[PDB]
Parts: C-alpha cells; structure tokens; sequence
C-alpha cells in the first residue's frame, strides 16, 4: 500500500464501487486509485475496522472504511435492497411530495473477508453527536457517576436477581413484574439528560426559521429509516449504528452485521426492539408528541410499500445461495401482507430459541399486557396500515419491553 | 456556516458592551455583495464585507484555538473565499478596485512564513483552483489565473 | 488632612466622601484638574497614592472593568480556582518531619 | 529593559481610553517582589507581578510582530524570567504557592507545539540553567532542578 505508483504494465485501478446503474457510465470520469495516505485510524469497536484514505485520479480524497472478517455480502445485498426501496418510495406521488429517500452508501464486497465501505464525509456518529453536545459537567454522568452503569443499569441487574454482567438477563425475565421493571426504567430514563438533540440542533441551525426545517428532516429521515428497517433491516441499533449528517441533518443507516432475523436468532443478546424509538427521539418533538410527524410518515411509508409488494418481496430472493432464508423471507412477506408486529416478533422468538427456560416469559414480554399496551388487541393477521403502524409504535416505545433490553443497546441514550 | 459562532464583536456602547455575532450576518451579506441590483446597496454591502473579512483575519490572529483539530475559522474561510474571489473581477468598477487588491493581499498573507503550512492556505488554494475550473463565470477565469 | 487618618475605618469613610459624584467631577480631565486642589502640605507623603487611588477608582465603574482583558485563552486546558492559605504563617517555621 | 515600550495597557476609564506603559513599572515592581520587607507590600507586589507577567504572555500572543528579527518581548522575557524563577521558591508561603505553579505553567506553555521553536523558549531554558548554577541562593537550586 505504501509504494503504489501509477505505472505501465499495470492496469489502472479505479476506486472501488463507483458505479450506479442510473444511466450509461461515461466510464472515463471515474476517479482511479493514485496512491493513498498514511494515518489510518481505527473506529473503536469490536472487529476493529480501520479507515483508509484513498487518493486518486483527482486529488480529492475518498475515505472508505476498510473492514474485514465479515461476509460483507450481506451488507452489499441489504444496501441494494434499500436502493430498490428508495426507488419504490420515489415512484409514488403521495410519498414523493415530501421527498422521502433513504440514504444509501456504496458497499463493495472485496472478497469473502474484506470489503470497502465508503466513509460518508462530514458526518458524525449519533452517540458521538449526543455525547459531544452534553455539558462537560454531565459528561461525567455518563462516563462515571455514582450510578456506575450509565444509568444504574448493570447494578440494577443485581436488584433484579442478575449477578454477573453477561447473560444475567436470562434470569430477570422470570420474576419481572410489569411494575418494578417499568418503574425502574422510568427512573433510569429520567436521570439521563433531556432536551439533548434539541440542544444539538439549536446549536446547528442559524435562525429559528431553520430549526423547524432541520427537525422535520431529521424526524423524517429517522422515521423512514426506522420503518424500512422494520420491513427487513432489523437489529443491532447501537447508538453507534445511526449516523447523523452534520451537513444536512439526515439519519443514515450504518451497520447491518445482523440483517432481518439475524438480530433475534442470535440468542445471547435477545432483542425485542423493532424500532429505535427511545427517549431522546421522543423528547425531540417535545411540544408535539410521537404520533406527531413520525407516526404520520410511518403511515405514509408503509402504505407506499404495500402498494406493489412484489417489487420488494419478490426481490429479496437474492437468498438463493432446512433453509433459514426460505423462512425468514416468509416472515418478511407475512409482515408486508400485514401481521401484528407483536405476532411476527413472537414467531421470531418461537423460532429463535425453544430450548431456553425463558421463551414462555419471552413470548409473554413480546405480547405485552392487554390492559395497557395497544398492540395486544389486534388480530394476528389482516391489519390495516393505520393499525399496523400504530401497533408497531407501541411495541417499539413500550416502557416494559424497552426497559429490560440489552445493555449497550443504550435504551435511554 | 459554522458549528460554533466565531466573529465575536463587542459593539462598543458606553454604558455597556454587548456582543453581536457577525457570522450570522455573513451568509446574507455575501449574497448581497455578489448579486445585489441597486448599486447603492451593492457598494454598501461590498464595503461591509471588506470590513467583515478584515475582521475575520483579525480575529484569526487573536487565535483562541491553536489547532488540535480543524483550525478555527477554517470552516468560515472555505465559504468566504469563493465569495471573495468571484466578487473580485466583478464588473462594478468600485467593487473591483476594492476587492482585487484585497484578494491579492489575502494571497500574500497566506504564504507569509507564519502559518504558510496551515489548512487555511490549503483552503484558499483549493478555492483558487476551483475558481479556475469555473464553468460559467468567464471573466472569473482570468482573475483566478492571476491569483 | 483626614485623608490619611490613622484608623482605617475613617480612612475609608473620608475617601468615599471625597469620591462621591458631586464632590470631585466624574469625567477624567475634570478629575485631574481637581486633585490638584485636594492637596495640602501635610497630606504630602501620601498624596501621590491618594491621587492614584482616586483616579483609578473612578476607572472602576467604566464598562470594560469586568470584561476580560484578552478575549481568548491560549489553549483548551481546563481551568480551576484555588484559594491561597495565608494563615499568618511564613515558610521556614514548622520543623521539618513532624 | 526594552528599546521600544511594549506592554501597552489601555486603563479603561469611561470618558476616554489613555494608554499606560506597564513596562516602566516592571523593573521596580520586580525588585519589590523579590526583596520587599513589609510583607503586605511584598504580597501585593507579588500579586501585581503575577498579573503583569500574565499580561506579558497575553500581549505576546497578540503578536504585533512575527519575527524577522528579535522576537518581541524576548528582551523582556530575558530579564523577567530570572525574576520569576528566583521569586518562586522564595520563603514566603504565599508567594511560593502563587509563583511555583506559574513557573510550572510557563514551562508548560513554552514547549506547547505552537512556538516550541521560538527564541523565547531558548531564553527560558537559558534562565533555568543559569538558575541551576546559582551560587548563593541554595534553595533556588532545587526549584530550578524541578523546573
Ligand atoms: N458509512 C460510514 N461512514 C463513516 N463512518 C462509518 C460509516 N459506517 C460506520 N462508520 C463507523 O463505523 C463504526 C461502526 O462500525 P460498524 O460498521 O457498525 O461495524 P461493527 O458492527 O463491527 O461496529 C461507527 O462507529 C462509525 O464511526
């Protein structure tokens, strides 16, 4: 890598992944590899990727987040599905009025164990943004405060009969009444600062004329990404895994190390969160409320998706290569046709692990109490988009199912 | 145009000293400077922007932040330099005489030995180059060349 | 003559007298011309200090007085405040390893 | 101590803004600071000199002159640093607590990346070394060593 010099007897290498099929290439324009700088940096996460900086034909750089060890083919395919997804959104008039567009980024699977991912320039990590905005005083309230777990959580495991750090969740679901867990969750969420993103944006926008726009745009982006992910892109919504574009306010999906189903089949980290609608996002639309812009845009999006299902359903047959795919696609088509998201998540659990001593209590958690969770009332199948979305909302933001979620998947942000 | 608001001015009243952030003025002042119609407005705007860019330079040398990241006022420079450029070699003789010398002076400063290395000069050079490549502003080409 | 009086209390009281607005004028030049009148032979050995004190304490109510002298710090370093003990004690007075 | 009078202060009255040159105070203020007898005078002088050296640093960073000869306030630094040093590790506990940290802070600043190369750091190092070699001020040796 150090000594790349453009030379004859060597076919010039064009920058990986610079083709998008919206038209004939004009293949001369593409920037081609021209040596690349030092100062590779790591990204500080498990399976440490690093960040190459390729400079090419044009002296403008092109950071590409080299990453290995994973069968990135998964990421490639899922990104392609967002591509078709974004198409289907655009081709409608109702949705396009509001110019909804998921943001895709080039995924270029280089081999079985390597593939570049174009760094999105001028963007920051959602938890990076959050932590960045918080006052240096309260910064200690996440780094280390008397409630040593970010808010009391790891300690509260002990209070819920869970002794060790890993797997102790496997016990709490036994004696977790709808109250003490919920009350605890209220508390821990409360301690976390409020008006976070609001502060970030207020810092961002020039004049209050702009805050409303940027807020609408952030809300729309996060909303659309969330719903599209519920279609398929489930799982692993670590606050590292949502990027926010400092420049323009978009929320861009990031990692897909677990696609649909891959979230919850993987037992040691059981997950019952379909969306990410944790507190700071609610508090953003402060005077309004969830079921404000976000729920409406949910309704619109989901109504769009189901218009011609085959375009997206009968597109994720790329899993040609029992068969796990032959059934995860079935769950997908079930949800698109309309199933109580509680039901689909319950089925996901039922297939997920029937050998654990919790799947009774896991299923019970998923369903939610009939008294105070609007998900449990709906029929298992045959749902109208209004109902589908609303049920899914409650399933996402339910304090109970939220509160007992995995550490790391920081449910308070 | 900037995360945090530099260009802190202290409009010097008598009984007190309030602070007015000149950066919020700038994105609209510049648009006036390039494309205003009423020439009195345009020349006034140009003279304001000259003053204001001079203030940028000044507040730069009163470095509040010596690197360890993006240099301060770099983010401002990136979007004020193309303004300064294509506003030079505009076709108002007054503006031309006012800004062509300043662009020359800026180019001069940004290869003075002190901070010859800084990303600010990187940006200004990048601006001049994207000034050469300018597709439509035909006359901008020549001034960028001289630059 | 009182402006040098032995008791610090009356010192402050008489000085505050002579610095109220209607006694010595409030702008600078009118102060500087006034202080020449605030002199007697006996107030001499202190008259310099007294003039300086008057002039500067009129500086004291000008708007730049609390405005920090230099706009920016010279780094990002965190700044704390510490008080100095100063408890009627000097440095070579407590024997070493107790 | 300096050909031309830096340390320009603008004692901020209301009706006007006169300029007072703090450098003329300094050669006598420092002598007070080291060797005053009346301890109220001494501590007051020490606190003045702390303020005044801080002002030196400040007026330095507002560089009016970027080299091309003797750096400004170098001539001042050469003769204020030995003062600052041997006035640290004096035997007044108040002065000690006031200046030992400042000398540490000065040493810190004068190897910050920005102007790590400057003759100012050369001078300060030369001062510390001539502080080691100090013949009589026995205790000065140790502080200079720590420095
Ligand atoms: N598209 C992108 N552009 C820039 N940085 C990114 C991008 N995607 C991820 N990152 C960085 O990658 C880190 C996450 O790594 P990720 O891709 O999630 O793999 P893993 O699942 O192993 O963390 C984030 O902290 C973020 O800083």
């Amino acid at each position: 890598m150090s000594d790349f010099k453009v030379e004859f007897l060597r076919n010039e290498l064009e920058i990986p992944g610079q083709y998008d099929g919206r038209g004939k290439p004009l293949p001369e324009y593409h920037v081609r590899i021209a040596g690349f700088d030092e100062r590779v940096t790591v990204m500080a996460s498990l399976r440490r990727p690093k960040r190459i900086i390729i400079r090419g034909h044009d002296e403008r750089e092109h950071p590409f987040l080299v990453k290995g060890g994973e069968d990135l083919r998964q990421d490639q395919r899922v990104e392609q599905l967002f591509q078709v997804m974004n198409g289907i959104l655009a081709q409608d008039s109702a949705c396009s009025q509001r110019a909804l567009q998921l943001r895709t980024y080039s995924v270029v699977p280089m081999t079985s164990r390597l593939g570049l991912i174009e760094w999105l320039e001028n963007t920051v990590t959602l938890k990076d943004l959050l932590l960045n905005t918080m006052s240096q005083e309260e910064k200690a309230a996440y780094l280390s405060d008397p409630r040593a777990p970010p808010c009391e959580y790891k300690d509260w495991l002990t209070k819920m009969s869970g002794k060790h750090d890993v797997g102790a969740y496997m016990l709490m679901y036994k004696g977790a009444n709808r109250t003490e867990t919920v009350t605890s969750f209220r508390k821990r969420e409360s301690k976390v600062p409020a008006d976070l993103l609001k502060r970030a944006f207020v810092r961002m926008s020039t004049s209050p004329e702009a805050f409303l726009a940027l807020r609408s745009h952030f809300a729309s982006s996060h909303a659309l990404i969330c719903i599209s992910h519920w279609i398929l892109g489930i799982g692993d919504r670590h606050l590292n895994n949502f990027m926010v574009a400092m420049e323009t306010g978009g929320v861009i999906g990031i990692d897909f190390g677990h696609a649909f189903g891959s979230a919850t089949q993987f037992l040691p980290v059981p997950e019952l969160m379909p969306f990410r609608l944790t507190r700071q996002f609610i508090n953003l639309m402060l005077p309004m409320k969830e079921t404000g812009l976000m729920y409406s845009i949910m309704v619109h999006a989901l109504r769009a998706f189901r218009s011609d299902p085959g375009l997206l359903t009968n597109t994720m047959d790329v899993f040609v290569k029992n068969w796990y795919p032959r059934q995860k696609i079935c769950y997908a088509k079930r949800k698109l046709a309309g199933a109580n998201p509680a039901v689909i998540t319950c089925d996901e659990l039922l297939l997920g692990h029937e050998k654990a001593p919790a799947f009774r209590d896991y299923v019970a958690v998923a369903r939610g109490s009939k008294d105070h969770n609007i998900r449990a009332q709906e029929p298992e199948s045959g749902l109208s988009e209004e109902t589908q979305v609303k049920c899914l909302m409650d399933q996402a933001t339910d304090p109970n199912i939220l509160g007992r979620t995995w550490e790391g998947w920081e449910p308070w942000m | 145009w900037d995360r945090e608001k530099r260009l802190s001015f202290a409009v010097p009243f008598r009984e007190m000293k309030p602070v007015i952030f000149l950066d919020v003025f700038l994105p609209r002042v510049t648009e006036l400077a390039l494309t205003a119609s009423d020439r009195q407005t345009k020349v006034a705007a140009c003279e304001l922007l000259h003053s204001m860019v001079m203030f940028m330079l000044g507040k730069a040398t009163q470095m509040p932040e010596g690197g360890q990241g993006a240099p301060p006022m770099y983010q401002l420079y990136k979007r004020t330099f193309p303004v300064l450029l294509r506003l030079a070699c505009d076709v108002d003789q007054v503006t031309r005489q006012l800004y062509e010398p300043l662009v020359m002076q800026l180019i001069h400063w940004f290869t003075n030995n002190k901070k010859f290395e800084s990303q600010d000069t990187v940006a200004l050079l990048e601006a001049i180059l994207d000034g050469i490549v300018d597709p439509v502003d035909s006359t901008l080409r020549d001034f960028c060349g001289r630059c | 003559q009182g402006l040098i009086d032995e008791n610090p209390g009356l010192q402050l009281i008489i000085r505050n007298f002579w610095s109220h607005e209607t006694r010595l004028p409030s702008n600078t030049l009118d102060r500087l011309l006034a202080l020449n009148s605030l002199y007697s032979p006996k107030i001499e050995v202190h008259f310099l200090s007294l003039a300086t004190n008057f002039l500067l304490e009129m500086t004291s109510m000008s708007p730049d007085y609390p405005n920090p002298m230099f706009e920016h710090p010279l780094s990002e370093c965190e700044f704390q405040e510490y008080t100095i003990d100063s408890d009627w004690r000097f440095r070579s007075t407590v024997l070493t390893p107790m």
